[PDB]
Formats: structure tokens, C-alpha cells, sequence
């Protein structure tokens, strides 16, 4: 009774792609299947349903002609091939199970969407990947308060989405709170984590801020100490 | 083909709350609407099919009415666990189908907190980098409805900054953040800069100069 | 700001000369004692019903106006300008600045910026009055000039509007500005309403004066006369009329509820070829309480929307049923292929009833395989729309006719559907009820459920008792008609009593209150004050002294205990006077 899915990445607009979603716990001949993307942020938006029962397929109207989807029953897969992006696709994509077949255009009154996966990220650009910029947030007394001082790390301007900053290779985990990444006019993301620790140990102990690129190779270790 | 509904409710919790869509011919009226509620990372989850059915699994304080070209959703009683998105559907004759605007739920509970403000300037590796950013983070502000305004010395600016939507935290209030871009030698131009926030007309700022 | 006008709006309704003769008119005139704006130095106003427009200076800062729907491309506009020379009519489509102007060097003119497609063209303290109005595609300027002796406020007085400029232009208005000179180196704005006035025309032909005859009873009655002068006495002027607000539709309960409930609930239903059909005759169907049975699987119209047809009427209604698989639904529409929707059974391409199916896998399948539905594969031609053909010939397929006996080029017409419960949906058993209404000749069968609103009572309603169509106060009543008797009627035959189907309780029907209103006046020549009565109405229901008489409600009077001989005679032994004034 789950579903999952593969495919997604990165293509520059022009390319193309092929998603594809695998079914377990129900036979594919008594349900029609759904591709429904959505923005990161807004509301949903359908995009293609494929009825059971071999071939009665609708797409969107924006998605009309640029796109494909099959059905194959033998390995329990739906395939969803993508031609000539544009640069308003990048969004999560989720493969949904329709129950009671037949398209909602002849089987009207009872259709639903029960079973959902959990989705695929795709992202189009030509800002190509690059490699984070990194600079450390000294604890100050602006940022002092009494028994507590806060201080971070700054790592910005990179384009390959999944990007990760530990503290002391994970040992702090007390005020440690990295904050969603900003994408710029320029493209590129940016974020800055950030964690609070005693006044009293402004430099006493570690603050080794570990930065690590999954996309690239990118591994860079970076202390964090008051000001000058 | 537009399902026109509100983008946002409220109300305290233990109370009935309607949330409506409206539809003209071709998604309500020879058709059927379905109900999703989508807690925030999720997948969605199927509330109402056939405009009032709910599958198994989901308890007794939702409801469903459609009337002639209106639909309704009728939450019995929030609760700490709605407080989600919820999308409308159907099929149009037109030959696609559309989806609702989606409104979010504000239980308005939790009391109001103090939105913790902190600002810092660019860091003097990124001097000798030859640019600048000022960083202003924003935490623990429980109702979400904050906004921001950057200041060069004395006046307002509104070139090269950057601002985060509110996230959900752990502690199930808010945090932002918003970043400025400057060259350094606008950074040492002006005497100081500050990031201003306002949130339920209060207003809470803090600043910076250049050493 | 905001002003009001005295008597001011007057103009020459035509040509025609005319000397001292009390004429009366009826068209678009600005009602007297008004409530104009006022605006100081502009923004886009509306038009729709002509305009009246004032000025007042010395120097020239109104310097024309700007009319139209859109003020700018796309569709058409005048504009009437004036610089220091002399006017400039001109109709183009233009692009008007929003906040169109003209300078005072004494450079100028930042109003528009196109002129495209000109179909007419044309070129060459104080107070200025200027009426437009916009009739039959021709757009017609009246104006005055008189000379004020203050600067720049409304004054008071009489003064008509000579009509000015004629133009067959056939432009479409709804909007209009004002333009304005700048500083480099006081107006109002009437509306026009159709009235009925009296006007007072001079020996040489010039309107002196002029009544409105909605102002008040003593204008009223001066048009009833009309005369400007009216002696005492007591004058008919019109007549009242209760208005009855909302209006209630109650009809009876429902009996024939129609029996759906085996037509959908049948234990056993028909097989595809041989399908059956119900005609239903007079009932009370209620269409969406059948939508609403949830367990179905496809309910679509084409004709109609199913909750529209909660209030609509036939005369005959046809329900077919039958059985077949789940990829065949899709073969009942107008206008398909395949063996189904044109074998064992076919839809006309005009069609209007409801196709409903649902599923029934754990009903009519079974465990071994339930054969009994059988299904039509063979034929020599197609078939016309609700065709049937339940003949079992063995049908012949090549050029040898085979006579009885199968084999090759010739089968049996029929196979049958192996309903076995272990199938995926597209082989499994779907139940079929198709809809279809006709509208021939016939008086009456099958109607909806008529909204019965909720009776109100003691209120001028406008009423409908399943068929009786009336207007009145409605109040319960004490009579007791014979227990098939509707409604009752009086002597001259008028409908007096009714008795509400829902509860079978008998209603008196009394009319709305209404009457003559006369206007008692001491003569124009001693007063202006004036009194009212509204003959035989009740005085609690007329929209300071109000009093009540055997002859009607009396208003603007009040009642003393002395007794003088009679002056003005109000009736039932009442008389008025004016001496105690008032
Ligand atoms: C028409 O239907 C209504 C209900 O739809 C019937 O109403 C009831 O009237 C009796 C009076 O004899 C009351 O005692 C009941 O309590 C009423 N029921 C409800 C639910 O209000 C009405 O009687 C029907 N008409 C006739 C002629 O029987
Ligand atoms: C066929 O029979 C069923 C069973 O009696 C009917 O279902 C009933 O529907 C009414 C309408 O809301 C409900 O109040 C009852 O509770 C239902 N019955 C049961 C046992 O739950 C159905 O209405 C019948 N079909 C038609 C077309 O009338
Ligand atoms: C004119 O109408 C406005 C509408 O609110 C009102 O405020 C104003 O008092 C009126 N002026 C006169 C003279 O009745
Ligand atoms: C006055 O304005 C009109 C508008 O087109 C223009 O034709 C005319 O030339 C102007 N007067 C002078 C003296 O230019
Ligand atoms: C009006 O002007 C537009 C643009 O100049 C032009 O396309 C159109 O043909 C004109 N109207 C007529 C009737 O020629
Ligand atoms: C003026 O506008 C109305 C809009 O209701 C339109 O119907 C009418 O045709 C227009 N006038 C002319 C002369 O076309
Ligand atoms: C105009 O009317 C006046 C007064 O009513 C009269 O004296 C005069 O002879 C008339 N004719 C004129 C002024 O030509
Ligand atoms: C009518 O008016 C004239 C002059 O204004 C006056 O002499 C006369 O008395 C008046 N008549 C009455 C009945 O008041
Ligand atoms: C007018 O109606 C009221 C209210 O019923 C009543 O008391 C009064 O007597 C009525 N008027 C007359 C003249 O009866
Ligand atoms: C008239 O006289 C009667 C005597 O019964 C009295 O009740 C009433 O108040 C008097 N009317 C006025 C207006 O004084």
C-alpha cells in the first residue's frame, strides 16, 4: 500500500527528464493513477491522470503537448517523461493513486485521491552548481544578553540545493537552529545557522562550524570566535 | 475553473468552522468535490469524496455539504492537530481538474510571544572578499504575521535585501530571517545600519554601525 | 462640500414660442432644493442621467469638459475644449491623462496624448450654468450666463437655460471631468431626474417661473389646479396605496412519492439486450433526494443540471434499466462506438435525462460465475436511438446462409457476461438507470417540489395558494368552509377567504390599505403651511401632530376642544381652519 518515487534533479531549461513511480499492495488494473506537482510554498496544481485499464490520458492545460505518461502493469510502475522545461516547473511532484478508475470525465460521482507518495523535488536553471561561501557570525555583545551570547556560521552563494552545517561535527545540539535558505535575484541560495551558548564561554570551549556540500565535494571547518 | 475560496480562517478551539468553495457549472454542478487537508511537510491526506463520504480512518468531526454550485467543508471542534491546509476539487467539464486555493487554520491559542530580534554585520573575511551582508534573524514570535525594514543611517532602503517566510519551529512558534547586500564601501559609507520589525503594530529594532 | 440649489435647472424643453401659459412638462429636471456637490481649486464623476453644472470667477480656469465611458483608447469620447481663442469641439479616440490639464510663455495643453480616428471635428463675477443630456445618439447643450455681484458661491433666483448646440455624435457616455487652467505665473455638479414641472411662460415667451409639482402637497395641488395662486377649500390630489412586501408560495405536502424505490432497488435487474423500461405518470418526484441515495458511481446529465430539475414539470418520464460490465459505461453518451451503445441499446445525439450507474459486484456476481446477463454482439445493421430488439435469429455472417444450423460464417447473436466476484474492476457488474423526459402535449403529470415559502399574516403580502394568485393582508379567519371547499368569494364574486393546503386552516384575504390623499390649505395668499388626509386609511400605516378622523388621518392639523362655524369642511362632522398661526 505504498508508493514511491524516482527521477528528479537538476537540468538546465531545454533539457529533459523522466519520472517514475512504484506501486505495492494492490493490483494496477482497479485504479487510475495521478501526477500532481506543486511549488514549494503554494497550492497544489494537477497535471495528469492516466485511467486504469490500459490508455485514456489528460493532461493540464499549461503541460499540454510538452509532457507523456505510461502505465506499465507488468513491473507495477507509472513513467512520466518531460520534454522542453521551462523555468516555472521546479517543484515537488507526487505520484497519487486514484480509486475507482475510469476517467473522472466517464466515471463521474466517486473518485478521490486515497494513497499518496511522497514526492520528488525537480528543479530547472543554468545557473549550473557551485560551491558555498563561508563566514563566521563572531559571538558580540550586541548578540550578548545577560547569561547567554549567540554565534554562527554564514554559508551562502551556492546553487545545488542540499547543503549542510554542523556544529562541532554534531555535538552541540542545544541552541543550535539552522534557518531555511533564501534564493537571490542572482539564483543561488544562502542561509546562516546559528546557536546560543553561556556568556561566560564566549571562547572558552569549541565552536567549530562544519560545512559539508552533498552535491559537490565541499568539506570546510570554520571557528567562531568574538570579535577582535 | 477557478474554485474560488478564502485563503485564510480562524477561530478558538472547540467551536464549529465552515470553510467554502464556489464553483460555477462545470466543477459543481455536474460533478463531485473532494476535500485534502495537507499538514504543513506531509503528503495530503483524502478528507470527504463524494461530498460527504469520509474513508475510513478519519474521525467524526468532519462533515460535508454541496449545495447547487457551493461546497462546504465543516470542521466540529478544532482541535491542537488542524491546523493544515485545505484544498477543494473537482473535475470540469473543461476537461481538467482544478484544485482550490487552499486556507490555512489559526487556532489562535498559544498567547504572543515577543518576537527575539539579533543583527550582525558582515564579518571581515567577507570585507576582504570584497563584499558585504547584513544578517537579521528573527525567532520566537508565536504569531507569525511579522514583517521587516532596513535602515541606512537615517533613511529607509530597499535594494538587496532578502527575506525569509516564517518557519515553523520545534516549539511550534516562528523564525525568519533576512539578508542586505552591500559592497563595503557602502557598508562603511554610511555611520550605521539597522533591521526594523514590526509584528501586531508593535515594533522592536536593533542596530549596527561599522566598528 | 455639499450645497443646495433653490430653483436652479430650468431650461427650454424645445423650440416652439409660447407666451403667459401655465405649461406642464414632464422630463429630465433637476429637482428643486437639491443637494449638489461642491468642489473646490478634478476628479472623473459620473453622467448617468444628464448633468447640471455651474462656475463661478472672473478669470477662466474652467476651460471645458471631458465625456465619455473609458476616457481613453479603445473606445470613443468627445472633448469640448477652450483656450484663449475660441471652443474646440472634437471627437476622436483620445489617451487622456488621468489628471488631464492646461497651463498659463502661457504654453499649455498636457490633457491628452493621441487623436486617432476623428469622426467630427470642429474649431473657430460670473456665473455659467451648463445642462447636458445625451438622447438618441444627439447630445444636447443647454446654457445661461448671468452676471453674479459676489465672486464665487451659489446664489439664489430663477433663471431659464437657452438651448446651444445640437451634435448626431451616437457616442456612448458614462463618465466626465473638468479641465482646469494651472498656476505657473468654485463648481457644483447636479444630477437630472424625470420630474413633472409647471412652468410660467412671459408674453414674450420667456419662462419667469416654474413649480415643482413633487415637492410638496401645496406644489401638488398647485399642478392639480393648475394655478400659482389656490384658494382655501380642499382639493383631491392623488392617491395612496400600501405597498406589500416579500410574498409567500405555499402549496401541499407531497403524496405519489413516485416510486424510485424499486426501480432502483429491484431485486433483480435486466439483462442488456432485452432492457427494460418504466413510464412513471403523476407523482411527486424529488430529484435531489435520488441524488443524494450514496452508493453511486456516475451520475451525469446533459440536459439539465440534476438540482435545477427539482423545479420543473413533464409528461411522461422513461426509465430504462439494465446490467453491464465496468469499461462499458463510458459507451452510454451521446454519440459513442462500440457493441453496447450500438448493439442493446443507442442515445440520440440531442439527448437530456440523467445516465446513472453504480456498482453491484457483491449482488450479482457469484462464486462459480453468475452467466444469466447476456449481451448482443451480432448484428446486420445498427441501430436508432431507444431501438430494442429482443429477437434471437441466428445471424448469418458470410455469403452462405446456413438455416438453423451454426458454424462457420454463421453464430449465435447472444454470449454472456462470466460475473465471477475474484475480477478486477472492467469486468465486474454495473447496474444502469437511464432517464429521459418528454414535454409532448399532455396537461399534467410529474412536477418537482414548488417551493411552499412560510405564511405571514397580518401584512400586505403578494401571495400564491397552489394556484390562486392574489394580494392582500392575510388573518385568520372563523368561518368554516365544507371540508372540500378551497377558497370562498363574495357577492360581485372576489376571492375572500383561502385555506392553506399545509395545515388546512381558513385565511381572510382583506386588501392593502389605500385611498385618496387631499391637501388642506388656507390659500397661497395668507400661507404656505399645508395639511394632509389620507381618506379611510388607518393612521398607523401612513409611510407633529398626527390625528385620527371617521374620514381618514389627518396630518399637519391639530385638534382643539372649541367649536366655531364650519370653515373648510373635512367631513364626518370635522372642519378646519387657520387661526390658531397654523
Ligand atoms: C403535511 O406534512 C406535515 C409535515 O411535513 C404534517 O405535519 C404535522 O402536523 C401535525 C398536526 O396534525 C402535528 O401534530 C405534527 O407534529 C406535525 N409534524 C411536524 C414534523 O411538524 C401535516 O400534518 C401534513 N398534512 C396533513 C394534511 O396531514
Ligand atoms: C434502497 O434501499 C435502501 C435500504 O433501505 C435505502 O437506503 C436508505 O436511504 C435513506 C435515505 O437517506 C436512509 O435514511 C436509510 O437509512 C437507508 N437505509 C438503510 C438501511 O440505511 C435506499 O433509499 C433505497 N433506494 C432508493 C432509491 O430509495
Ligand atoms: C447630501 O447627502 C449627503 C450624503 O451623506 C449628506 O451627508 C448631506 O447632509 C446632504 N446634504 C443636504 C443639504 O441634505
Ligand atoms: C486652440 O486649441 C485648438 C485645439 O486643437 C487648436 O487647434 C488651436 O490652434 C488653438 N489655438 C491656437 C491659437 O493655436
Ligand atoms: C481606429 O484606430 C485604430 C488604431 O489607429 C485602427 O486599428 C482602426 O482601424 C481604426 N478604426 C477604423 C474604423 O479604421
Ligand atoms: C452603449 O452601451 C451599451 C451597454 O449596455 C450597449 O448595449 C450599447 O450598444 C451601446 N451603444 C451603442 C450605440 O452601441
Ligand atoms: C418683453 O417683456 C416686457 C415685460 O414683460 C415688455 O415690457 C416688453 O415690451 C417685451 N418685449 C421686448 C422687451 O422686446
Ligand atoms: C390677497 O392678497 C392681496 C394683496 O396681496 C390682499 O389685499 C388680500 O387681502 C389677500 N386676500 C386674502 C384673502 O388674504
Ligand atoms: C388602527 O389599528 C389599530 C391597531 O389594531 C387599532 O387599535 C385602531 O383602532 C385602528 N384604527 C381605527 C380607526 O379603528
Ligand atoms: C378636551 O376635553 C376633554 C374632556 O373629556 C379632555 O379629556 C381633553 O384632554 C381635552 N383636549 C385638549 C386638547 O385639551
Amino acid at each position: 500500500v505504498q508508493l514511491v518515487e524516482s527521477g528528479g534533479g537538476v537540468v538546465q531549461p531545454g533539457g529533459s527528464l523522466r519520472l517514475s513511480c512504484a506501486a505495492s499492495g494492490f493490483r494496477f488494473d482497479d485504479h487510475a493513477m495521478h501526477w500532481v506537482r506543486q511549488a514549494p510554498g503554494k497550492g497544489l496544481e494537477w497535471v495528469s491522470v492516466i485511467s486504469g485499464d490500459g490508455g485514456s490520458t489528460y493532461y493540464a492545460d499549461s503541460v499540454k503537448g510538452r509532457f507523456s505518461i505510461s502505465r506499465d502493469d507488468s513491473k507495477n510502475s507509472l513513467y512520466l517523461q518531460m520534454n522542453s522545461l521551462r523555468t516555472e516547473d521546479t517543484a515537488l511532484y507526487y505520484c497519487a493513486k486514484d480509486r475507482s478508475y475510469g476517467p473522472p470525465d466517464v466515471f463521474n460521482y466517486e473518485y478521490g485521491m486515497d494513497v499518496w507518495g511522497q514526492g520528488t523535488t525537480v528543479t530547472v536553471s543554468s545557473a549550473s552548481t557551485k560551491g558555498p561561501s563561508v563566514f563566521p557570525l563572531a559571538p558580540s555583545s550586541k548578540s550578548t544578553s545577560g547569561g547567554t551570547a549567540a554565534l554562527g556560521c554564514l554559508v551562502k552563494d551556492y546553487f545545488p540545493e542540499p547543503v549542510t552545517v554542523s556544529w562541532n561535527s554534531g555535538a552541540l545540539t542545544s541552541g543550535v537552529h539552522t534557518f531555511p535558505a533564501v534564493l537571490q535575484s542572482s539564483g543561488l541560495y544562502s542561509l546562516s545557522s546559528v546557536v546560543t551558548v553561556p556568556s561566560s564561554s564566549l571562547g572558552t570551549q569549541t565552536y567549530i562550524c562544519n560545512v559539508n556540500h552533498k552535491p559537490s565535494n565541499t568539506k570546510v571547518d570554520k571557528k567562531v570566535e568574538p570579535k577582535s | 475553473s477557478v474554485l474560488t475560496q478564502p485563503p485564510s480562517a480562524s477561530g478558538t478551539p472547540g467551536q464549529r468552522v465552515t470553510i467554502s468553495c464556489s464553483g460555477s457549472s462545470s466543477n459543481i454542478g455536474s460533478n463531485t468535490v473532494n476535500w485534502y487537508q495537507q499538514l504543513p511537510g506531509t503528503a495530503p491526506k483524502l478528507l470527504i469524496y463524494s461530498n460527504n463520504q469520509r474513508p475510513s480512518g478519519v474521525p467524526d468531526r468532519f462533515s460535508g455539504s454541496k449545495s447547487g454550485t457551493s461546497a462546504s467543508l465543516a470542521i466540529s471542534g478544532l482541535q491542537s492537530e488542524d491546523e493544515a491546509d485545505y484544498y477543494c476539487a473537482a473535475w470540469d467539464d473543461s476537461l481538467n481538474w482544478v484544485f482550490g486555493g487552499g486556507t490555512k487554520l489559526t487556532v489562535l491559542g498559544q498567547p504572543k510571544a515577543a518576537p527575539s530580534v539579533t543583527l550582525f554585520p558582515p564579518s571581515s573575511e567577507e570585507l576582504q572578499a570584497n563584499k558585504a551582508t547584513l544578517v537579521c534573524l528573527i525567532s520566537d514570535f508565536y504569531p507569525g504575521a511579522v514583517t521587516v525594514a532596513w535602515k541606512a543611517d537615517s533613511s529607509p532602503v530597499k535594494a538587496g535585501v532578502e527575506t525569509t517566510t516564517p518557519s515553523k519551529q520545534s516549539n511550534n512558534k516562528y523564525a525568519a530571517s533576512s539578508y542586505l547586500s552591500l559592497t563595503p564601501e557602502q557598508w562603511k559609507s554610511h555611520r550605521s545600519y539597522s533591521c526594523q520589525v514590526t509584528h501586531e503594530g508593535s515594533t522592536v529594532e536593533k542596530t549596527v554601525a561599522p566598528t | 462640500a455639499y450645497t443646495n440649489s433653490f430653483t436652479r435647472g430650468v431650461y427650454y424643453p424645445d423650440k416652439v414660442f409660447r407666451s403667459s401659459v401655465l405649461h406642464s412638462t414632464q422630463d429630465l429636471f433637476l429637482p428643486f432644493f437639491s443637494n449638489v456637490t461642491w468642489f473646490h481649486a478634478n476628479p472623473v464623476l459620473p453622467f448617468n442621467d444628464g448633468v447640471y453644472f455651474a462656475s463661478t470667477e472672473k478669470s477662466n480656469i474652467i476651460r471645458g469638459w471631458i465625456f465619455g465611458t473609458t476616457l481613453d483608447s479603445k473606445t470613443q469620447s468627445l472633448l469640448i475644449v477652450n483656450n484663449a481663442t475660441n471652443v474646440v469641439i472634437k471627437v476622436c479616440e483620445f489617451q487622456f491623462c488621468n489628471d488631464p490639464f492646461l497651463g498659463v510663455m502661457e504654453s499649455e495643453f498636457r490633457v491628452y496624448s493621441s487623436a486617432n480616428n476623428c469622426t467630427f471635428e470642429y474649431v473657430s463675477k460670473n456665473l455659467r450654468e451648463f445642462v447636458f443630456k445625451n438622447i438618441d445618439g444627439y447630445f444636447k447643450i443647454y446654457s445661461k450666463h448671468t452676471p453674479i455681484n459676489l465672486v464665487r458661491d451659489l446664489p439664489q433666483g430663477f433663471s431659464a437655460l437657452e438651448p446651444l448646440v445640437d451634435l448626431p455624435i451616437g457616442i456612448n457616455i458614462t463618465r466626465f471631468q473638468t479641465l482646469l487652467a494651472l498656476h505657473r505665473s468654485a463648481y457644483y455638479v447636479g444630477y437630472l431626474q424625470p420630474r413633472t414641472f409647471l412652468l410660467k411662460y412671459n408674453e414674450n415667451g420667456t419662462i419667469t417661473d416654474a413649480v415643482d409639482c413633487a415637492l410638496d402637497p401645496l406644489s401638488e395641488t398647485k399642478c392639480t389646479l393648475k394655478s400659482f395662486t389656490v384658494e382655501k377649500g380642499i382639493y383631491q390630489t392623488s392617491n395612496f396605496r400600501v405597498q406589500p412586501t416579500e410574498s409567500i408560495v405555499r402549496f401541499p405536502n407531497i403524496t405519489n412519492l413516485c416510486p424510485f424505490g424499486e426501480v432502483f432497488n429491484a431485486t433483480r435487474f435486466a439483462s442488456v439486450y432485452a432492457w427494460n423500461r418504466k413510464r412513471i405518470s403523476n407523482c411527486v418526484a424529488d430529484y435531489s433526494v435520488l441524488y443524494n441515495s450514496a452508493s453511486f458511481s456516475t451520475f451525469k446529465c446533459y440536459g439539465v443540471s440534476p438540482t435545477k430539475l427539482n423545479d420543473l414539470c413533464f409528461t411522461n418520464v422513461y426509465a430504462d434499466s439494465f446490467v453491464i460490465r465496468g469499461d462499458e459505461v463510458r459507451q452510454i453518451a451521446p454519440g459513442q462506438t462500440g457493441k453496447i451503445a450500438d448493439y442493446n441499446y443507442k442515445l440520440p445525439d440531442d439527448f437530456t435525462g440523467c445516465v446513472i450507474a453504480w456498482n453491484s459486484n457483491n449482488l450479482d456476481s457469484k462464486v462459480g460465475g453468475n452467466y444469466n446477463y447476456l449481451y448482443r454482439l451480432f448484428r446486420k445493421s445498427n441501430l436508432k436511438p431507444f431501438e430494442r430488439d429482443i429477437s434471437t435469429e441466428i445471424y448469418q455472417a458470410g455469403s452462405t446462409p446456413c438455416n438453423g444450423v451454426e458454424g462457420f460464417n454463421c453464430y449465435f447473436p447472444l454470449q454472456s457476461y462470466g460475473f465471477q466476484p475474484t475480477n478486477g474492476v472492467g469486468y465486474q457488474p454495473y447496474r444502469v438507470v437511464v432517464l429521459s423526459f418528454e414535454l409532448l402535449h399532455a396537461p399534467a403529470t410529474v412536477c418537482g417540489p414548488k417551493k411552499s415559502t412560510n405564511l405571514v399574516k397580518n401584512k400586505c403580502v403578494n401571495f400564491n395558494f397552489n394556484g390562486l394568485t392574489g394580494t392582500g393582508v392575510l388573518t385568520e379567519s372563523n368561518k368554516k368552509f365544507l371540508p372540500f371547499q378551497q377558497f370562498g368569494r363574495d357577492i360581485a364574486d372576489t376571492t375572500d377567504a383561502v385555506r392553506d393546503p399545509q395545515t388546512l386552516e381558513i385565511l381572510d384575504i382583506t386588501p392593502c390599505s389605500f385611498g385618496g390623499v387631499s391637501v388642506i390649505t388656507p390659500g397661497t395668499n395668507t400661507s404656505n403651511q399645508v395639511a394632509v388626509l389620507y381618506q379611510d386609511v388607518n393612521c398607523t400605516e401612513v409611510p407633529s401632530n398626527v390625528f385620527q378622523t371617521r374620514a381618514g388621518c389627518l396630518i399637519g392639523a391639530e385638534h382643539v376642544n372649541n367649536s366655531y362655524e364650519c370653515d373648510i369642511p373635512i367631513g364626518a362632522g370635522i372642519c378646519a381652519s387657520y387661526q390658531t398661526q397654523s
